[PDB]
RNA sequence: GGAUUUUUGGAGCAGGGAGAUGGAAUAGGAGCUUGCUCCGUCCACUCCACGCAUCGACCUGGUAUUGCAGUACCUCCAGGAACGGUGC
């Protein structure tokens, strides 16, 4: 019931990220896009990823864009707004 | 009016704020003792009046005697004793050794004499228009004899306390 | 397991930060499953505001830390 | 509360304190306390006032 | 669990409800709901300029309900 | 009976009438106010009434200290580093002290946040033009000896000794 | 499957937590509950356009935490086995 | 099933308290009805908001969804709230 | 006592045009004919139109599946 | 045990326009220092649309109340508006 819904619904789009070890992008509510490989997921979209690259844009408070890299991180499913899977690892 | 731990001051300036007047009353009452509570309202019934309830009745009596008619924010406030007991005090509550008393009221019971002698610390026993009060300490008996010499209790008559002889 | 994270700070003065930027420093007496904090004789800093016994909801809580010794 | 034969087979706290209050009242009642129990007639009037306790007599004779 | 709100005393009474975004409506309640949904028959909403616009029978959800003040003595 | 950490840790601390955290340190007869680092600036008011403190100095950095009760003491001198140790000191009750000269009020001008000051029952208040000198030296104080400072008193303080 | 059992087994590790308001708190994770109640000891918190402050203890809720940051030497492959 | 702050709020019904909402509205008065979901229904209530628009109403009802905090008197903080 | 679910069922049976206001958004609302509903207040509007009160414009979209978490107020219109 | 009152968030972002107005001590680029010119970041004043209206706290003057209570807040008039939030 739960496994078939996870392997046949939208969560299968997450399950293709951890099985085939592909890179996907996650756009959050803080105007930040983190591209990385999804290592661990759950039913509440708790994404524990490794080797992530997060890019955004900031103002001095003209503005300018910036980016950074993290070895391993974990983000909750509440702040995850958009999740895009694209063949970028090849 | 019987002395109590709460002293009420009236005829004050009602143009100041409530919190500033309460802080000024607390700073004025802190010099005489620890202020437990300060009741101050600004309504039409309680305008220009406040009260301070302290832990000890002697500090409240000294604050009422020393600050009697003191100028407070341009207006001389009049301090007096409270008519009823405070709610915080009711919640928290629930030379020689022998002193000779003369011209005592016959209608006063032993509980009123115990409440009058409770300004001094714990005594041995009390004897009952003449009365004999014996204290366990010599300095406490001397302070009770110096304090009750002309006290304001039952103002139709005057109570006199003197040291007993041998 | 032990669930002694909230019981160790019982009857102690703690300062909780709100979501809008307010700070309530009060004596934490009890809690619940919804993180409802009861701060007896609490002060509001952002200026000092006399509040007293303030029962703040758990939805507006962000972080909490120890302020000082228990009275 | 002292350990005596009265407080035997009593295992609860409030029962012990209540029985201690009872025993205290009983014993304190049944003693002879001369301070409050005595009839002195001071020589102030010397023919009246026999209601003087043992303390008021010292205050009058001081 | 799932206790309904105490809205039996405010039945068929003209009350003013406040909704999120600074919205104000006034009308008579015609029922209750466990999800705090209120049906206001012949409701009138206050605009930004101050004019009242009659919207008729409307349904207000509990997710945006701020405060309901009863204008009649119950 | 000097002020130590064990005396401050065993002292009572509660809420005052103004809903502020006050520690009751009365009845200790401390000759010098020191070892106040054990409180860790967790008290909004300090009740040091009925003591034997001679100089109001030696206090550490306490940003939460807003009220200081020094009534019924023998304070005759004020420390010059009072602003560096108490930037938020607004209430100072120095009634019935040993201040005789107005020159002891000169380190009290560094407290910019001080608004309520009490200098009653002191020989320095009996001197000529003491209130005008206290208004001229400390313009940030709004209430002096339970009296609101008016514009005429400020003009009289700014006119003389200018 | 459940991320709460993986987050509860990450005790005695120096991690960081970034909230939704931009405040980042870095400290040693000492207590994790089922509701993600992060109780840390000797933490350092830096808010948005503010100075970092060090605290002996801190208690952050699960709903207020936006992102987490783990060290690179964390055994994520061994801790994932239930 | 009932929390201790919920029981303290239910036991404080009938006293002069206040409830500050998430938007800043402070409904003050006698708590007539206090449910388990922080539903505060008061009679002869007074609105003192963070906007400052102080008014008096016959009856008010504030739900627990937008309720930020509640200011209660200290008459029930001694017993039986001592645990 | 009139239930809101019964009123929504009567509005779906009558097939009248209703306007739905969004939560924390007073500039733009939706308007359409509700065909069906569910337990999560999910509305299915046929030939729906988004009306912007600031720009005084109306953009039609057609079949729209509006969630119940965003709709704050719903009123009945004669158009 | 992610679908309206608590914990998988409805949050993010920007402060109206103009003027040969004024400043970046040590911190912009280009015309490849210094002087000058141009352009995507603030504060102070002035003008239009003191951004607008509201109530609360607050300051000056005049004025009323002398009253024994456990408190959102407490007299009224006029001027000024340093502060808070609400809707456009």
């Amino acid at each position: 019931r739960e496994e078939e819904e996870f392997n046949t619904g939208p969560l299968s789009v997450l399950t293709q990220s951890v099985k085939n070890n592909t890179q996907v992008l996650i756009n959050c509510r803080n105007n930040k896009k983190l591209l990385g490989r999804v290592k661990a997921f759950d039913r509440h979209c708790n994404m524990v990823l490794e080797n992530v690259k997060e890019m955004w844009t900031e103002v001095p408070k003209k503005p300018v864009n910036k980016d950074r890299y993290i070895s391993k991180m974990f983000l909750r499913g509440d702040s995850v707004i958009v999740v895009l899977r694209n063949p970028l690892i090849a | 009016i019987r002395p109590n731990h709460t002293i009420y001051i009236n005829n004050m300036n009602d143009k100041i704020k409530k919190e500033e007047l309460k802080r000024s009353l607390y700073a004025l009452f802190s010099q005489f003792g620890h202020v437990v509570d300060i009741v101050a309202l600004k309504t039409m019934k309680m305008r220009g009046q406040a009260f301070v309830i302290f832990k000890e009745l002697g500090s409240s009596t000294n604050a009422l005697r020393q600050l009697q008619g003191f100028p407070f924010y341009g207006k001389p406030m009049r301090i007096q004793y409270a008519k009823t007991d405070s709610d915080i005090i009711s919640k928290m509550r629930g030379p020689n050794y022998i002193l000779f008393l003369n011209n005592l009221p016959e209608e006063t019971n032993e509980m009123m004499l115990s409440m009058l002698f409770n300004q001094f610390p714990g005594f041995k026993e009390v004897r009952l228009d003449i009365a004999f009060v014996e204290f366990e300490n010599d300095g406490q008996a001397g302070a009770a004899r110096d304090a009750l010499q002309g006290f304001k209790i039952t103002p139709s008559h005057a109570m006199k306390i003197t040291y007993a002889k041998k | 397991g032990k669930s002694s994270k909230m019981l160790q700070h019982i009857d102690y003065r703690m300062r909780c930060i709100l979501q809008d930027g307010r700070i309530f420093i009060g004596t934490f007496k009890a809690f619940d499953k919804h993180m409802n904090l009861i701060l007896c004789d609490c002060d509001e800093f952002r200026e000092k505001r006399v509040l007293g016994l303030v029962l703040l909801r758990g939805e507006n809580l962000v972080s909490m830390t120890v302020e000082g010794p228990p009275p | 509360i002292p350990n005596t034969a009265h407080f035997a087979n009593v295992t609860q706290i409030e029962d012990a304190v209540s029985l201690w209050a009872k025993l205290k009242l009983q014993k304190a009642s049944e003693r002879w306390q001369p301070d409050t129990e005595e009839e002195y007639e001071d020589s102030s009037g010397n023919v009246v006032n026999k209601k003087t306790y043992e303390d008021l007599k010292r205050q009058g004779l001081l | 669990k799932a206790h309904p709100p105490e809205l039996k005393k405010f039945m068929d009474k003209k009350l003013s409800l406040k909704l999120n975004g600074g919205r104000h409506v006034q009308g008579i309640l015609r029922g209750f709901d466990p999800f705090m949904n209120l049906v206001i028959d012949e409701c009138v909403e206050m605009a930004t300029s101050g004019q009242q616009n009659n919207i008729g029978m409307v349904v207000i959800r509990g997710n945006s309900i701020i405060m309901l003040e009863a204008l009649e003595r119950v | 009976v000097k002020l130590t950490a064990e005396l401050i840790e065993q002292a009572a601390q509660y809420t005052n009438a103004v809903r502020d955290r006050e520690l009751d340190l009365r009845g200790y007869k401390i000759p010098v106010i020191e070892n106040l680092g054990a409180t860790l600036d967790q008290f909004d008011a300090i009740d040091f009434s009925d003591n034997e403190i001679r100089k109001l100095d030696g206090f550490p950095l306490l940003r939460r200290l807003k009220t200081l009760l020094v009534n019924n003491n023998r304070i005759c001198r004020i420390g010059e580093g009072l602003d560096q140790a108490l930037p938020c000191l607004t209430e100072l009750i120095l009634t019935n002290n040993s201040l005789v000269e107005l020159g002891d009020l000169d380190p009290l001008a560094s407290l910019k946040s001080l608004t309520y000051l009490s200098i009653l029952r002191n020989p320095v208040t009996n001197k000529k033009h003491y209130r005008l000198y206290v208004i001229y030296k400390v313009p940030q104080v709004r209430v002096l000896d339970f009296q609101k400072v008016k514009l005429k008193e400020r003009q009289e303080a700014e006119k003389m000794f200018k | 499957m459940k991320l709460v059992r993986f987050l509860m087994k990450l005790s005695h590790e120096t991690v960081t937590i970034e909230l939704k308001n931009g405040t980042q708190v870095h400290g040693t994770i000492t207590g994790v509950d089922v509701s993600m109640n992060t109780h840390l000891k000797a933490v350092k918190m830096t808010l948005k356009n503010r100075e970092p402050v060090q605290l002996e203890t801190l208690s952050i809720r699960g709903n207020n935490i936006r992102y987490f940051i783990l060290p690179d030497s964390l055994p994520l492959d061994t801790l994932l086995v239930d | 099933s009932i929390g201790v702050p919920i029981k303290v709020l239910h036991e404080a019904e009938g006293h002069i308290v206040t409830c500050e909402t998430n938007t800043g509205e402070v409904y003050r008065g006698k708590l007539i009805e206090a449910e388990d979901n922080m539903n505060c229904q008061m009679s002869n209530i007074t609105v003192t908001y963070r906007d400052g628009r102080v008014a008096q109403l016959e009856q008010v009802y504030i739900r627990g969804s937008k309720i930020r905090f509640l200011i209660l008197p200290d008459m029930l903080k001694n017993a039986p709230m001592l645990k | 006592m009139v239930q809101p679910i019964n009123l929504i069922f009567r509005y779906l049976q009558n097939r009248s045009r209703i306007q739905v206001w969004l939560y924390e958004q007073v500039n733009m609302r939706i308007e359409g004919c509700i065909i069906g509903f569910d337990e999560y207040m999910n509305l299915v509007l046929d030939d729906a139109e988004e009306i912007h009160s600031k720009t005084k414009s109306r953009k039609q979209l057609g079949r729209i599946m509006l969630k119940g978490d965003n709709i704050t107020l719903l009123q009945s219109v004669s158009n």
